[PDB]
């Protein structure tokens, strides 16, 4: 399928524990931390918009 | 200051969108919602330009 | 508050707790392999006992791996919707604000 | 109008999802209870571009002064044995050729599930996770020695 | 003799247990999926030693 | 090593991780009650949203 974490996580090697699989678990995580900082940047800007609005 | 505060908030919703998958609802709808937000900021800029003229 | 804060607050908890135990199980698997490899072949009973724990480590690590798989598979579908919902609620309040101001426009005119 | 139309597709889509990931969870407890495997991952001895291929984990001894044991991922391909040093980075050769190797089944060794591959320029002791895996890595090198 | 006799009851007893607590886990995912309640705990207006209690 | 050390090392991990999330859920329940109680009755939609989280 077409999902951003889908296409860079290996379901196929997930019972099988290859270096590929250890690489995907690590690789996919980088997007997770990315997504969490972007969510936080959106909350900070949200109070800035609330502050200037008011 | 308000239009710049908004303009920076609309870039933060955009940033999610290129992170995600590029599917039809994300690709077209999520983009049409946020570009309408920037279009509205510029029109509102024309009203602060015209208020200034007025003043 | 309803959306983005709920999202960063609730939404990575169950995946990071599955990540914690999965890498603990990795740890458990590596010493499991370690204790399986360093036994001498003459000490058969002890080695069989150590390989039985490795059948434990390997299985339950597969079990831990599936949970990580479930939980990453939820966040790929979930991330898109919640932030779409957030943008829905943004342009909703705008539509609601211009319409109140458009509604008396005739009286003003 | 766009908001209310999309927003309506959004509530059903995520109900759809709510069913979807629960179905997945329900197969998973069924997988764990009924089909979950304690056995080691087994390598496969199957033809490729140039003959039989096999790739998989093995234990080996380091080049430090204590000679301490360590786990690396090894490939048999084109009458060669290489070892991988990181994921997505060039490999290093362990034995130059396999047609010039012999394969030691080591019955008097102390170490368990071990074999030794001895070739003209280079030798390597190695150790696997099961008696199945010994015999399968020893047979793969032994077919390779006949190439 | 005591050790080997008890020790033999011990391996089966814990196999028995291994089945037991899995059965319990299997009812529990069935409870969570099918029978789990989101509603508030409801008090009960029922006669006791001296009349109605809640 | 086989018994007592394995026992203190492995055997309370999955119960203490269940304890952690259970008291986090308690926490979640208390603010859930908190947000369910402090809404005014005139703000019906908002209150229904808060009760859905409860």
């Amino acid at each position: 399928p077409l999902g951003s974490m889908t296409v860079k996580l290996d379901f196929e090697e997930c019972l099988k524990d290859s270096p590929r699989f250890r690489a995907s678990i690590e690789l996919v995580e980088a997007e997770v931390s990315e997504l969490e900082t972007r969510l936080e940047k959106l909350l900070k800007l949200g109070t800035g918009l609330l502050e200037s609005g008011r | 200051h308000y239009l710049a505060a908004s303009r920076a908030f609309v870039v933060g919703i955009c940033d999610l969108a290129r992170l995600g998958p590029p599917e039809p609802m994300m690709a077209e709808c999520l983009e049409k919602f946020t570009v309408s937000l920037n279009h509205k900021l510029d029109s509102h800029a024309e009203l602060l330009d015209a208020t200034q003229h007025t003043l | 508050q309803q959306q983005i804060q709920t999202l960063v607050k609730e939404g990575l908890r169950g995946f990071r707790e599955a990540r914690r135990d999965f890498w603990r199980g990795a740890e458990s698997l590596e010493a499991a392999l370690t204790h399986n490899a360093e036994v001498p072949r003459r000490r058969a009973q002890e080695a069989e006992e150590a390989g039985a724990a490795l059948r434990t480590a390997r299985a339950g690590y597969r079990g831990r791996a599936l949970d990580y798989a479930l939980q990453i598979n939820v966040i790929e579908d979930k991330r898109k919707f919640d932030i779409m919902e957030f943008v829905l609620r943004l342009v909703e309040a705008q539509a609601t604000h211009f319409q109140q101001g458009h509604e008396e426009l005739s009286r003003l005119s | 109008q766009y908001r209310k139309e999309l927003g309506a597709q959004l509530h059903q889509l995520v109900l759809n999802s709510a069913r979807e990931k629960r179905d997945m969870e329900q197969r998973h407890v069924l997988l764990k209870q009924k089909e979950l495997g304690g056995e080691e991952p087994e390598p496969s001895l199957r033809e490729g571009p140039g003959g039989l291929v096999m790739e998989g984990h093995l234990f080996k001894r380091a080049s430090n002064a204590f000679k301490t044991w360590s786990r690396r991922w090894f490939t048999i391909q084109s009458n060669q044995l290489v070892y991988q040093k990181k994921y997505k980075d060039p490999v290093t050769v362990v034995v130059d050729d396999l047609r010039l190797c012999t394969v030691k089944l080591c019955p008097d060794s102390e170490r368990r599930f071990c074999f030794e591959v001895v070739s003209t320029s280079k030798s390597c002791l190695l150790q696997a996770d099961s008696e199945r895996l010994l015999q399968l890595w020893v047979s793969a090198v032994q077919s390779s020695i006949a190439s």
